[PDB]
């Protein structure tokens, strides 16, 4: 659920209420998509800004914490299963590689040092706050003494976390942790999760998904090095083209210059974008498919050129200057 | 047409008559190497290594015009696409193949960074450029007219490939190897590699020419224009003898230079390409530009690229 701040008495907007136990939310502004984690169903899902486009990016046995790096297009998360892992992948979940798997019992409060490209997290059982490189080569324990530190956030040169025992919010220097002070008094209840509201410019990065859904017939996820198309989890889908268009995923998709449309039927890539409907689906000549004029040197924009024929490029279609 | 150190002459194919049909092209000093013809203009193209320049001259000797002077040291062959009026030559010293648009003497370097190219030939209808590199491991290579796709069609059992001849009637590339003393022919894809019967005294053949059912060739050690049947060989007949440093044997025929192509379209001269038609297989064209220019957003026109292609200083 969400509540608008400047909305007076706001009632929590009920979205994705079907999930069971779950304690993870992250919203990517770049693509305006939520990354609600369905721990009960053991799957990390992505949702639209209103929650319409539901897609399961990845499935994790015990997913609790979620970190987004839209500029780098990588989805960071942690698994509460045995031998707890900081599993990292793209926004499309291309490479689910556990960043850190040793010396971790119950990871929580994953945070990302965007300015310094570092990974910070806490562990309630370990009662320590550690930092690591995005790959995980380095590993430094920023805070050694803590009491059930559960939440975490980072901003400026300070790192903020919450304690379930003392029921208060602390602060420490992100580099070392020298200034461990208490930011609040003994709160009546236990503070679960702490986040930073970056009213100022956040991690802005041009969204590849902006241009015609990033060349995707379906949901788009702006991962590293260009957009990464996504497909609905409810249906069985296979990405077409260079992993771009979700199909019925029944197989028998023609390759080479006979790209298969979104329906599954394939037509020649030369036949594609012929100002007609080669497939039962317009995918053959779909907009995204025919996004820009990058005509091959071979073809004019001369087989039927200027020869009273409307089978060549439209510029030379029946425009025969020789006649 | 046979090119020799002393001069370049054209003998009739009939054995009875032995009178030059073209004005012999001679000079002092001269090391003529490489020849080509233009049936429509009744003009020949030849390279003189002594003068380090490529010239053109009509068969009657009316006009002798310089074709290229700069960046020319050792031109060893000439390929002329009659459809696009483009002349291709191999400069061994620069180890590169260059194409000149004869309509305006616009110059462009296509296939380049080679080892020791010796001959070249351009097939307009098939849109293929065949050239020979005798540098061991010697290889017979093919590429598109613009030099796009370089492909070693033949790279096995080649010692010294010297001359290439295109049998336009049967669409087979006949070549000559001086190391193994063999005349072999394969498809344009180099599939059907059949070797002719052993030539009687062939030791260092250099030239070749396919006319009718006979396959003329030149041998340095013999110093003669030996004729054999293109079928299997035999019938060794010395057309001429005693030539000093006999070399290429480029042939002449009106029927060879005829027909349509990707170019030669009434309102698409060179396929509406600014400089180069460069016909490529499957009856298509790729526009080309000189060294100083490049293809624009629309590939039809040519635009200068000083940022990537600074002007070439003369010397
Ligand atoms: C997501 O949901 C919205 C609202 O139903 C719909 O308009 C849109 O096409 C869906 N898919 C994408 C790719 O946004
Ligand atoms: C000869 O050329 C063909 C086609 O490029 C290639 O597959 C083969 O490996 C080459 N062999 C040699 C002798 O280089």
């Amino acid at each position: 659920s969400y509540a608008t701040l400047s909305s007076g008495i706001h009632t929590p907007t009920v979205i994705a209420s079907g999930i069971g136990t779950a304690d993870g939310i992250a919203f990517d502004w770049i693509t305006r998509r939520i990354y609600y984690s369905d721990y009960l169903n053991q799957m990390i899902n992505s949702m639209a800004e209103d929650g319409s486009n539901r897609t399961v990016i990845a499935r994790v046995p015990k997913p609790r914490a979620i970190v987004l790096d839209p500029c780098q297009g990588y989805l960071y998360w942690a698994d509460w299963d045995t031998h707890a892992k900081i599993e990292r992948a793209t926004l499309g979940g291309n490479f689910r590689v556990p960043i850190v798997n040793s010396s971790l019992v119950m990871p929580s409060g994953l945070t990302l040092d965007y300015e310094e490209d570092l990974l910070y997290w806490v562990d309630a059982s370990l009662q320590r706050i550690e930092r690591s490189t995005l790959t995980g080569v380095d590993r430094e324990v920023i805070v050694n003494a803590a009491v059930h530190a559960f939440g975490l956030t980072l901003y400026g040169q300070y790192i903020y976390w919450t304690d379930l025992y003392t029921q208060r919010i602390y602060r420490a220097n992100k580099y070392d942790g020298s200034g461990q002070i208490a930011m609040t008094t003994n709160l009546l209840s236990q503070p679960r999760g702490i986040n930073t509201v970056v009213k100022n410019q956040k991690q802005q990065c041009n969204n590849p998904c902006e241009q015609f859904n990033g060349g995707c017939s379906h949901i788009c996820a702006p991962g590293p090095n260009g957009a990464e198309c996504q497909c609905p989890h409810e249906g069985n889908w296979y990405l077409a083209n260079n992993r771009k268009h979700c199909i019925v995923d029944n197989g028998e998709r023609c390759g080479a210059s006979s790209f298969t449309c979104s329906n599954g039927r394939c037509i020649s890539e030369e036949w594609k974008c012929d100002n007609d409907n080669d497939c039962g689906d317009g995918s053959d000549e779909m907009e995204s498919v025919c996004a820009l004029h990058t005509c091959s040197p071979t073809a004019f924009t001369y087989s039927y050129r200027c020869d009273y024929y409307n089978d060549c490029g439209d510029g030379s279609d029946e425009a025969g200057c020789l006649f | 047409i046979f090119s020799s150190q002393v001069a370049i002459r054209g003998i009739p194919f009939t054995l009875s008559t032995q009178e030059d049909v073209m004005v012999p092209v001679s000079g002092n000093p001269s090391f003529f190497v490489g020849i080509d013809f233009d049936a429509q203009d009744s003009t020949i193209f030849f390279s003189d290594m002594s003068k380090h320049m490529i010239f053109k001259q009509k068969i009657d000797g009316t006009g002798r015009e310089i074709l290229a002077a700069n960046r020319v040291e050792n031109v060893e062959s000439l390929a002329f696409d009659w459809i696009s009026k483009n002349l291709y030559w191999t400069d061994s010293h620069y180890k590169s193949i260059s194409v000149m648009r004869l309509a305006d003497k616009t110059r462009r370097t296509v296939v380049q960074y080679l080892n020791n190219p010796r001959s070249v030939v351009v097939h307009p209808f098939a849109g293929y450029l065949f050239f020979t590199d005798w540098f061991r491991p010697a290889k017979i290579m093919r590429a598109w007219s613009d030099g796009s796709h370089l492909l070693p069609v033949i790279n096995t059992t080649l010692g010294w490939p010297n001359g290439l001849a295109i049998d336009w009637a049967a669409s087979r590339l006949y070549w000559v190897d001086a190391y193994f003393d063999k005349i072999e022919h394969s498809t344009f894809d180099g599939l059907d590699r059949r070797r002719l019967g052993h030539i009687e005294q062939m030791t260092h053949p250099f030239g070749l020419a396919i006319f009718g059912e006979h396959l003329f060739f030149t041998d340095w050690r013999l110093g003669a224009i030996i004729r054999v049947r293109k079928a299997d060989g035999g019938e060794m007949t010395v057309i001429r003898s005693g030539i000093a440093y006999i070399l290429h044997l480029k042939s002449y025929d009106v029927n060879i230079q005829t027909g349509s192509n990707a170019c030669n379209q009434p309102t698409h001269p060179n396929g509406d390409c600014s400089h180069f038609c460069f016909p490529v297989p499957n009856f298509q064209r790729v526009c080309g530009c000189p060294y100083g220019m490049r293809l624009a957003s629309n590939h039809l026109t040519c635009e200068g690229d000083p940022t990537n292609e600074p002007p070439t200083e003369q010397c």
